[PDB]
RNA sequence: GUUUAUUAAAAACACAGCACUGUGCAAACACGAAAGUGGACGUAUACGGUGUGACGCCUGCCCGGUGCCGGAAGGUUAAU
RNA sequence: GCUUGAGUCUCGUAGAGGGGGGUAGAAUUCCAGGUGUAGCGGUGAAAUGCGUAGAGAUCUGGAGGAAUACCGGUGGCGAAGGCGGCCCCCUGGACGAAGACUGACGCUCAGGUGCGAAAGCGUGGGGAGCAAACAGGAUUAGAUACCCUGGUAGUCCACGCCGUAAACGAUGUCGACUUGGAGGUUGUGCCCUUGAGGCGUGGCUUCCGGAGCUAACGCGUUAAGUCGACCGCCUGGGGAG
RNA sequence: UUUUUUUUUUUUUUUUUUUU
């Protein structure tokens, strides 16, 4: 229930992937009774440093009330996706229900 | 300031040099200062504050 | 650290750069580095400036 | 030989200290699915293998391939081979099938021993690397794809794998990391077992090499009938190689099939 | 740290009347009881002399609060080991 | 100890660890003219070089010569 | 019988965390092929290598080695040592509190119990970049040498007999000490919160104030001026560790 | 907080008594 804050960067274009990708990301959090503050849509964002040779990613932002017993099981699935070129995770000091 | 929203209007805070100001100019607070020091940290390593020109 | 100049007659624009990214960055390593005693001399610093 | 359960020699009551202490894993009768090795060198006729000393050799563990992997099984007990230091399990394929698989440390509960092509991930039967993910631990290996494992034993081989490396031609090991073996080759998992009967010496003789074979002991030292060197007089004391074929350094090889060794580092 | 179905039946059957909660018996029954609870999940953690201490703080107390009852009160003391035993 | 029965009776030394070494593997060895039987029902912590001299430390030091071989910047000068 | 020394529950809280888990990123080696004609290092002055078998470099494509750079402080923790990225679990110490319940269950310690900077023993190894040793060309009154390219160990350490030195109020246990005010700081009660903190208050730290005390630098109440429970250590030169 | 322009130059015997 630990009010994580957590982003990854999938390859920049893939835009008909990220919407069926979404669904089964949420889907972890969903089959452990954890609720979602904000799910967020970045976009297209160029990058600070030189990774992955398209310049580019699509981001994805979210706030989950969930337990540490999923955070594992997305590190996996986010560092196993051949096309996630970053992933990180901040937690508590409340939740953030406002987009950025 | 004690989250992301206000922060993206206090982005004059910032000198030059890149960096957050040491506050002679104004002398913000302690309890006040405090608070933007977290929100700064988030805001760093998600880049929502993106560092200096570059990046 | 990226400066523009323009009309090339070589302007030195580039000037402002001293700052600190490209300069002040050397107050530890030179060759070699200091690398013992300099970590208190940080403060020991404030004590000879205050006039 | 800090780990545990280690079992550690005695106080000095006897002649001696070692051998291995360790209780609870041999076993009698040898069950029904047994084989054995016979004779002695015996070529035809003229052996080269020196010193023989072939009596006892005796019997041997009966299970190679061990390919059975969707079907899955359980943890019965666990032994010894004094053939190859190996750790060795009785596996009960829930099918109706008893077999016998290699193991590492400790691994019993009866655990949920399975395999199956991207279905399965757990220490598997045998399972191929271009389904699972990447560490240390490999073990079984194919020796080439369909050939037959590499490793019989869990005495501490580690394998390695590479994630993507010229396209699935994978692994990083000891004396060759460009063998170049494609990820189809199968896995198991993984390479300790019992280091404990291998990283320390069971004795000076023991059982393991006196009861039915004689190990090297010789070949320059006496009767110059033999080796390159020489006169008499307790001397040697000369130039003497292992000739016509050599000795320190030098390579063996220049061609064979599959050939797979590339860069070669040596030292 | 055991739970309430265990606290709330130690709170009735060592208090006296009303409000015992927090007295001596009540405090031996609550450690010996917790003390108890932590040797069923202690063999897990494996490495975990960072909770131990808080433990063998709390049974050396046990221990303590046990020869403070006896010099004290010594037919308070007998029928609380009557029942519970912890003379060790 | 019983191991060179045949001068010695061991005052011989068979332990056994290991840095290094031969095999990324139709492995090293080829005995038989065709074996692939030792090793193998097995992998470079399996088996062999040359040894080791309880155990435990300790291997300082120093590359002239001379070995061990490896290589190619380059000449001595070949079947090609 | 009490002052409540002392605890447990209960309610709250923030950082460079005791020990297992995960891992965000400059440089720059050497190579696979892209190129440019010859000179890169290095110094008191340059060297042994190298260069019509093209001195680096610098893109493009690969293979290895796993520093903590910094919201970073004009600082924060901590018994010391001792990390700095943020974090999963076990969650040191806290320690700010309405209360609740028992009544000194209390202080402080020798031989001991543990921890234990430098270092040996390690058993198998993880084997970047620098630099004692290692290797040399050099500057040579002998260099037995500093360079300067090459250079390990030290980087840390699973596990563990570790005494131990430089961890000096030149110095432990502390309770009253109530002329005090002056800062650095920090949890915090009260204000039309008009405020750059005004009326306040405990703590963690320092500034430097009498009567005394008193060599000369002055130290000036928690501090050496009174006053106390010892677990010590204190046997003078040279005998000595 | 980079501070190697050479390293070394034998012994003595200097001393105008004392109580204040």
């Amino acid at each position: 229930m630990r009010h994580y804050e957590i982003v990854f960067m999938v390859h920049p274009d893939q835009s008909e992937q990220v919407p069926g990708m979404i669904e089964r990301y949420t889907a972890a959090i969903t089959g452990a009774e954890g609720k979602i503050h904000r799910l967020e849509d970045w976009g297209r964002r160029q990058l600070a440093y030189p990774i992955n040779k398209l310049h580019k990613a699509h981001y994805v932002l979210m706030n989950v009330e969930a337990p540490q017993e999923v955070i594992d099981e997305l590190e996996t699935t986010f560092r196993f996706n051949d096309a996630v070129i970053r992933s990180m995770v901040m937690r508590t000091k409340h939740a953030v229900t406002e987009a950025s | 300031e004690i989250d992301y929203k206000d922060i993206a209007t206090l982005k004059n805070y910032i000198t030059e040099s890149g960096k957050i100001v040491p506050s002679r100019i104004t002398g913000t607070r302690a309890k006040y200062q405090r608070q933007l020091a977290r929100a700064i940290k988030r805001a760093r390593y998600l880049s929502l504050l993106p560092y200096t020109d570059r990046h | 650290i990226k400066v523009r100049e323009n009309e090339p007659f070589d302007v030195a624009l580039r000037r402002f750069k001293r700052s600190c990214e490209k300069a002040g960055v050397l107050a530890e390593v030179r060759r070699r580095e200091f690398y013992e005693k300099p970590t208190t001399e940080r403060k020991r610093a404030k004590a000879s400036a205050v006039k | 030989v800090k780990c545990k359960p280690t079992s550690p020699g005695r106080r000095h009551v006897v002649k001696v200290v070692n051998p291995e202490l360790h209780k609870g894993k041999p076993f009698a009768p040898l069950l029904e699915k047994n084989s054995k090795s016979g004779g002695r060198n015996n070529n035809g006729r003229i052996t080269t293998r020196h010193i023989g000393g072939g009596h006892k050799q005796a019997y041997r563990i009966v299970d190679f391939k061990r390919n059975k992997d969707g079907i899955p099984a359980v943890v019965e007990r666990l032994e010894y081979d004094p053939n190859r230091s190996a750790n060795i399990a009785l596996v009960l394929y829930k099918d109706g099938e008893r077999r016998y698989i290699l193991a590492p440390k400790g691994l019993k509960a009866g655990d949920q021993i399975q395999s199956g092509v991207d279905a399965a991930i757990k220490p598997g039967n045998t399972l191929p690397m271009r389904n699972i993910p990447v560490g240390s631990t490999v073990h079984n290996v194919e020796m080439k794809p369909g050939k037959g494992g590499q490793l019989a034993r869990s005495a501490g081989t580690y394998v390695q794998i590479v994630a993507r490396d010229g396209a699935y031609v994978t692994l990083r090991l000891r004396s060759g990391e460009m063998r170049k073996v494609e990820a189809d080759c199968r896995a198991t998992l993984g390479e300790v077992g019992n280091a404990e009967h291998m990283l320390r010496v069971l004795g000076k003789a023991g059982a393991a090499r006196w009861r039915g074979v004689r190990p090297t002991v010789r070949g320059t030292a006496m009767n110059p009938v033999d080796h390159p060197h020489g006169g008499g007089e307790g001397r040697n004391f000369g130039k003497h190689p292992v000739t016509p074929w050599g000795v320190q350094t030098k390579g063996k090889k220049t061609r064979s099939n599959k050939r797979t060794d590339k860069f070669i580092v040596r030292r | 740290s055991l739970s309430t179905e265990a606290t709330a039946k130690i709170v009735s059957e060592f208090g006296r009347d009303a409000n015992d909660t927090g007295s001596t018996e009540v405090q031996v029954a609550l450690l010996t009881a917790q003390i108890n609870h932590l040797q069923g999940h202690f063999a897990e953690h494996k490495k975990d002399h960072h909770s131990r201490r808080g433990l063998l703080r709390m049974v050396s107390q046990r221990r303590k609060l046990l020869d403070y009852l006896k010099r004290k009160d010594v037919a308070r003391y007998t029928r609380l080991i009557e029942r519970l035993g912890l003379r060790r």
